[PDB]
């Protein structure tokens, strides 16, 4: 954990781990379940 | 067990006898 | 992680209100 | 060591005599 | 407690020789073996063994029982054994 | 995808102009190129829409004008995270090689021959002719990875009759691919989906694909190449083999068997059922006979992969989800165990297995992590492999649960010998003759372990982000199988 | 080996005592029976022959089976 | 978050214990050498004991597609009950460990595994639908294994424990096949109306085979006589460890499933009779072949076998609530005497002599003295047991005879003879201190002796459901007197110096001495070889 | 997440229109998930019935739960 | 025995076929 | 007494047996913290009604 003592140059890999951490959900939605709870919910409105 | 604690710790098993007495009262 | 367990307890109160 | 083996019957119940007396005192109180 | 030094194991060898079933308290010594002056056979050897077993050692293998042949070997057993 | 697709090839070729005896630069920059291709794989994941039968990021380039058998590149559903796992794992091989000198094992050569994303190609390649070229093509990179830096246990070789059969099976699939290609001009996978074949010929074509596949898949009559290929494989050659080269056969079945030949698949369901079942039974009992650790993990991998087969059969969305997620969990778990056994080799420099003893003294953190992954290779419920295998199981959804009853033995013996071998390895203060050389794990070592454990737990507690991004595609596949 | 088997012949005295005492509290009963098994293995081996001593060791093993 | 507390404790003690130091809670790190302990798990854990019934809702778990997210539990007549029982047990075992630990440097990792055991048992006792239940169910099998070999003193012990754990595994697959068939038939997770679903409708007698597969699972996770995974091994591991497995993951977790699935055994009476048959046979045979076992530690398990066969029979006789309360109280009592065993084994750790019939029952501690209380109030006397949880359902077994017609089993389905016999077989059969039960060890025994009515009276809080109409019954009331005398025989007979009938030692008529079950009923019960 | 129920023009014999044949697959599977999620919504509503009763917690909805189940047929 | 499992495996296949004949 | 007994009590209990007096019993058992000393009189009256119930049902067991 010595950023200045990069004896094998792990800084690339650690920054990659940080970018994966910021690899958020992005809230894409756009799913078959997300679209289900709208279309089949209209179907529920049909009741 | 501490000797002072041991004297009052047992309770003399009197509470167990009360349970037997209440169970006997329920019987018959 | 005692105080970290307290942070998880804050998250736990959040999730409980989410159940409440 | 040797006294504990000899008084095992006495120590089978921690206060058998005192407990019976306490139980009798409780009865003479309930009545 | 106290640690098991050499004289600590000599005390255990003495507790072993304390088995005066058919041996003399004087003819059973740290050096005066039961077969030496007290008179021992497989019966008497296993007798001193079954006496000292609970008292001293408890880490003696069943194949080398008679290998002791003395109370100094019993002091050695109570000296090296993992139990004390 | 258009530009961010060719990161490993560009990196490899532009590094080929850097011989650079002083290794530091080639290691650093190859690792950075790998990590950025993995970053673009992951942003391609984020780019995904779990709502279309179409493929997510389609691209092409004319390859032969007539009938246009071109590089059709789709990443829908399964391929999405197959290429993700590929990238996920390639920096792992690049990172298991920060060895100081790495001289005879010339570092740039292994960099250039692991940084070939023909696995990415095949998983995105969506016209089964060029798709055919790639799994068979990756054999040239695999062979050089397997022995050039691979441990030499024998005169390096593979069973010659078995190898001839393995490649013959691969080329038998090629005849089937051509028969479909000229059957109706159908170049690519979308139109090979649309088209309809003769039931009399669908079965022949299915088994013809199945030859090569069930060689790539380790089914009971032909699976011996995994143990012999691994015990000689290098530390990073096994990580790739288990990781991807086994996924090849199951993904091949998934794309070019089930939605290709629905009637033939319907007809051969019991065939693959029994095949994979008896394969799991055999590879569960075998590690009794095998004492070799690499063979042990390879046979556990055979077991898991034939579970993937016993699940891919189904029109059960849960069925094929369990299939592909057992694939992901397997590319995680068996590769993590191969990482483990490679560390265990090197730190001990011994290739007997009875010699790994007193591990809790030498490398106890390795004991912890080795359990953290052997619970997975037996699929501790809670791990990713559990979600995978149990959706494999419930794959008896519209079924009548007679092959789950053979998966019974297949998995109970598997978990049993998993625990037995984890014991046998870490058991006792069995003092070895290593001259008080403890070999505690490296910070980079626990690093390269980090991502597998992270993926494993993140799946095992939250498989949504992987079952989602998949359901639309698999369900489309199923309805075409309906 | 008829008399050099001390470590061997005298070996299962404690074993007979214990497997005997393993039925009850067996303080008095098994203690007296342990002294008795001592006397039994002591009065034995009075023969000077390998075959008879072998029969005697067979009798001892049969006893230690009980 | 109310359930995941021991999981958190385990996750922090798993790594921070060996890198944190003196205090390790939040500050004072490695001021001295670590000496870290369970202190974190205890300070975080002891709160959950305050569980009291008020509506609580659900929370996400593995959101598989066919399955559901938002897992947990909603309040009924068993949720908080099992919760408080299991957290009491786990606190018990944790304090008893920190007593019995601190000498074996695998202690931190051990107690970690202990809390992971507790957490898997939780995920069982807190799963809304049986999929989380199967998660926790193979979790507790793996946890029983991880807890078996902590002491690890002998290796061939594990070389047998592997073939043992084969049975843990096959039971977990019994459960897996069961739940697979459920979702093939049920299509759902919710336990309320699945009774209505499957109550109306391979072999095509499926649903009954489903319930019996669930039973096979509940037994294959257990360790009683022929499904015993843990008997021949578990005592080399710490005493509270065997307490945990035998109490919780042997039976309690096995039957909490079938109780959450109580309507699922309701809808098939064929299933119910198949449970009752195997339960009564297991109790009968465990208690019966439980004759002349010689040890100082394992006899508690030698009791547990029958003491739980009777109870699984109770579950199978449609008195699921009765068996549940029986199991809470039996966990209590058997844990008290497990801790008594641990106290006397710590005594063996302080000296290596058997005492002269006065010290085999007490070294003169009052803190440990409650072993007599635990045992005798367990044995099946009308103190709080006997007619309670055993003999009323045996009065039902009288009617079970009236139905089936075999006047052998339910006449002697009470095993107070055998239980009392081997109880005393344990009670009987270098100077050390008069203070041999440490305080951090004994405080648990104190509070659990304290632990010994609105559940024992079940026809009050849940009175007269549809088919849950049982208890007093059209019964002859003679069982209110008869088995008390079997109890009294088993009580006084053992007061002799020789409880065994003479000439039992050598076999009868001098046939082969292998045909006796000694080599049989210790290693997988070896019934049909 | 914006699709259309019509599948263009597909006759029963699907070889003719590969465009329309793929579209029937991609949106009839959308209808498949329509009724699958309808069964799932009715299952959450079965849990809702159970939540509401809490004292019967099997009855007053159980036949309506059979109606729920009728979203699935052919149980044999 | 190995050929036994090989044929009993297709026998379980046939059991699936008998279940298909059940409806 | 069906649509009304559906409340505060499981599915009317027994309709043919007509327990008929669980109106204050459950109120006793649940209104307070259900400590052992809730109510002895309703307890014993329900025990005696269930006692004559057991009588009835044994005499139905007769034939």
């Amino acid at each position: 954990k010595w950023e200045d003592w990069e004896l094998p140059c792990y800084i690339t890999s650690f920054l990659t781990i940080v970018i994966l951490g910021v690899g958020l959900n992005a809230k894409p939605d756009l799913s078959i379940e997300t679209w289900a709870h709208q279309k089949a919910l209209e179907r529920l409105e049909m009741e | 067990p501490k000797t002072w604690h041991t004297v009052t710790g047992k309770g003399l098993c009197a509470v167990m006898w009360f349970w037997i007495l209440y169970r006997a009262k329920q019987d018959g | 992680a005692a105080a970290a367990a307290a942070a998880a307890a804050a998250a736990a109160a959040a999730a409980a209100a989410a159940a409440a | 060591k040797h006294p504990m083996l000899s008084n095992q019957m006495r120590h089978a119940l921690p206060g058998l005599g005192i407990g019976v007396a306490a139980f009798c005192v409780y009865l003479v109180g309930e009545q | 407690g106290s640690f098991l030094d050499k004289s600590e194991v000599t005390d255990r060898v003495l507790s072993v020789v304390k088995n005066f079933q058919k041996v003399d308290p004087s003819k059973v010594t740290p050096k005066a073996n039961f077969q030496n002056d007290l008179g021992l056979d497989s019966l008497d050897s296993v007798e001193v063994v079954m006496a000292l077993e609970e008292e001293f050692g408890f880490e003696i293998p069943d194949n080398e029982a008679d290998k002791i042949q003395s109370i100094d070997l019993a002091v050695d057993f109570i000296a090296s054994h993992p139990q004390a | 995808l258009s530009g961010l697709i060719l990161c490993p090839v560009l990196g490899s070729i532009i590094l080929l102009f850097i011989p650079n005896s002083r290794i530091r630069l080639i290691r650093l920059i190859g690792l950075c190129a790998s990590l950025i291709t993995f970053l673009y794989s992951l942003v391609l994941w984020i780019q995904f829409d779990s709502s279309t039968a179409k493929f997510q990021f389609v691209e092409s380039l004319r390859w032969l004008p007539y009938e246009n058998i071109n590089f059709y590149l789709g990443i829908d559903g399964i391929s999405l995270f197959f290429v993700i796992l590929t990238t996920f794992l390639i920096p792992i091989c690049i990172l298991v090689g920060w060895s100081g000198m790495r001289s005879y094992g010339k570092e740039y050569i292994i960099a250039f021959l692991i940084c070939e994303f023909l696995m990415i190609a095949v998983f995105c390649m969506l016209d089964l002719l060029l798709f055919y070229v790639f799994p068979e093509s990756v054999l040239i990179p695999m062979f050089i990875i397997i022995g050039v830096w691979g441990s030499r246990q024998r005169k390096i070789k593979a069973a010659y009759q078995f190898f001839l059969y393995t490649l013959l099976g691969s080329l038998f699939m090629l005849l089937a691919i051509l028969l479909i290609l000229f059957q109706t001009g159908t170049t690519d996978l979308q139109i090979l989906l649309t088209t309809e074949f003769s039931e009399r010929r669908q079965i022949f074509l299915w088994i013809a694909f199945f030859a090569s596949f069930a060689v790539k898949v380790p089914m009971v009559p032909v699976h011996i190449w995994l143990p012999e290929a691994h015990v000689e494989a290098p530390t990073a050659g096994s990580v790739i083999l288990a990781g991807i080269l086994l996924k090849f056969g199951t993904y091949g079945f998934l794309r070019f068997s089930i939605p290709m030949f629905p009637e033939a698949t319907l007809c051969f369901t019991p065939f693959i059922y029994t095949l994979s079942a008896i394969a799991i039974i055999y590879t569960s009992l075998t590690t009794l006979r095998q004492i070799d650790l690499k063979k042990i993990i390879a046979y556990s991998s055979v077991a898991h992969m034939n579970l993937v087969t016993i699940g891919m059969f189904s029109p059960n969305i849960q069925g094929i989800g369990g299939s592909i997620l057992l694939m992901l969990s397997h590319g995680l778990v068996s590769s993590a165990l191969f990482l483990c056994v490679g560390v265990l080799y090197d730190r001990h420099k011994t290739r007997l297995v009875r010699y790994y003893g007193g591990l809790v003294s030498t490398m106890p953190n390795f004991s912890t992590i080795f359990f953290s992954f052997t619970l997975a290779n037996m699929s501790l419920p809670g791990t990713s492999s559990f979600i995978g295998e149990f959706l494999i199981l419930v794959g008896a959804f519209q079924r009548n649960s007679l092959v789950a009853t053979l998966a019974a033995l297949g998995m109970i013996l598997g978990a049993a010998y998993s625990l037995w071998l984890y014991n046998r390895v870490v058991s006792g203060n069995l003092k070895p003759d290593f001259l008080h050389k403890f070999s505690d794990l490296n910070g980079r070592e626990v690093f390269i372990f980090i991502p597998f454990l992270v993926g494993l737990v993140w799946m095992g507690v939250y498989p949504k982000v992987f079952l989602d991004c998949m359901h639309t595609s698999v369900s489309n596949l199923v309805q075409h199988g309906k | 080996r008829r008399a050099a088997q001390k470590e061997r012949v005298r070996i299962l005295y404690r074993r007979a005592l214990k497997d005997t005492l393993n039925w009850a509290v067996h303080r008095h009963i098994f203690y007296r029976d342990a002294s008795d098994l001592r006397e039994k293995f002591n009065v034995n081996q009075d023969v000077e022959d390998v075959d008879r001593i072998d029969k005697l060791i067979a009798h001892g093993e049969a006893e230690y089976n009980k | 978050l109310i359930v995941f507390l021991p999981l958190l404790g385990s996750s922090v003690a798993g790594f921070f214990g060996r890198f944190l130091g003196s205090e390790g809670s939040a500050i004072m790190t490695t001021t001295c050498v670590s000496f870290s302990s369970i202190l974190s798990l205890i300070a975080f854990y002891e709160v959950a004991l305050g569980a009291s019934a008020c509506y609580l809702r659900i929370a996400p778990w593995i959101s598989s597609e066919m399955f559901d997210a938002s897992w947990g539990f909603l309040f009924d007549s068993l949720t908080v009950v099992m919760l408080i029982v299991v957290t009491s047990i786990s606190s018990l075992v944790h304090l008893y460990s920190i007593s019995y630990m601190s000498e074996d440097p695998h202690s931190p990792r051990f107690m970690c595994y202990l809390s992971i055991f507790t957490f898997f048992m939780l995920m069982l006792v807190t799963g809304d639908n049986f999929l989380q239940l199967f998660l926790g169910w193979e979790g507790v099998g793996l946890a029983s294994y991880l807890l078996i070999h902590f002491w690890f003193t002998r290796l061939q012990a594990d070389k047998a424990a592997i073939k043992a754990m084969l049975v843990n595994r096959v039971g977990d697959f019994g459960l897996a096949l069961g739940i697979l068939g459920c979702f093939t038939l049920f299509q759902t997770v919710d336990f309320s109306t699945i009774f209505a679903c499957a109550s109306v409708p391979m072999r095509l007698n499926a649903i009954s085979l489903i319930c019996i597969l669930l039973f096979i699972g509940a037994v294959g996770k257990s360790a009683q006589i022929g499904l015993h995974t843990w008997l021949p091994d578990a005592m080399e591991g710490p005493t509270p460890v065997s307490a945990l497995i035998h109490a919780a993951t042997m039976v309690t977790a096995g039957v909490f499933m079938i109780a959450r699935c109580s309507p699922l055994f309701e809808y098939s009476p064929t299933a119910l009779i198949v449970i009752t048959s195997a339960g009564a046979m297991t109790s009968f045979l465990a208690a019966t072949t439980g004759i002349l076992q010689n040890d100082l530690k394992r006899v508690i398990a030698y009791s547990t076998c029958s003491q739980l066969g009777y109870m699984i029979f109770a579950c199978g006789i449609s008195n699921y609530s009765v068996s549940v309360f029986h199991l809470m109280n039996h966990a209590f009592f058997k844990a008290l005497l497990f801790l008594s065993a641990g106290s006397v084994i710590h005594a063996m750790s302080d000296e290596q002599d058997m005492r002269k019939m006065g010290g085999l029952a007490s070294s003169f501690p009052l803190t440990y003295a409650m072993m007599l209380i635990g045992s005798l109030s367990l044995i099946g006397f009308p103190f709080l047991t006997g007619f309670y949880s055993k003999d009323v359902i045996l009065e039902l077994a009288y009617t079970k005879y009236t139905i089936s017609g075999n006047f052998a089993f339910w006449l002697g389905s009470v095993s107070v003879l055998f239980t009392s016999y081997y109880s005393f077989r344990l009670l009987f059969l270098d100077i050390s201190r008069c203070h041999d039960a440490p305080i951090p060890m004994a405080i648990p025994l104190i509070l659990l002796a304290l632990g010994s009515n609105f559940w024992a009276n079940s026809l009050l809080v849940l009175p007269k459901n549809e088919i849950l109409a049982e208890s007093e019954f059209a019964a002859p009331t003679i069982i209110k007197l008869i088995p008390i005398l079997f109890s009294t025989l088993g009580a006084f007979v053992a007061y002799n110096v020789n409880p065994v009938a003479d000439q039992f030692q050598r076999a009868f008529q001098t046939s082969t001495f292998c045909n006796r079950l000694y080599s049989f009923f210790n290693k997988r019960w070896f019934f049909d070889q | 997440f914006e699709e259309s129920a019509p599948d263009g023009f597909d006759p029963e014999n699907p070889y003719k229109d590969p465009v329309a044949m793929v579209e029937m697959r991609e949106h009839i599977v959308r209808e498949k998930w329509i009724h699958i999620e309808k069964a799932k919504i009715l299952r959450e509503k079965v849990k809702w019935c159970y939540r509401v009763e809490g004292v019967n917690h099997y009855q007053k909805c159980r036949h309506l739960v059979q109606q729920y189940l009728d979203a699935t047929r052919g149980v044999g | 025995g190995i050929f036994g499992i090989a044929l009993p495996i297709i026998v379980y296949k046939g059991i699936v076929k008998d279940f298909h004949m059940q409806d | 007494t069906q649509e009304e007994m559906s409340a505060a009590k499981i599915a009317l209990g027994s309709r043919d047996m007509c327990a008929h007096l669980l109106i204050p019993l459950n109120k006793c058992r649940q209104a307070e913290f259900y400590l052992p000393w809730k109510c002895e009189d309703e307890r014993h009256v329900y025990e005696k009604c269930e006692y004559e119930l057991v009588m009835e049902r044994m005499l139905a067991m007769k034939k």
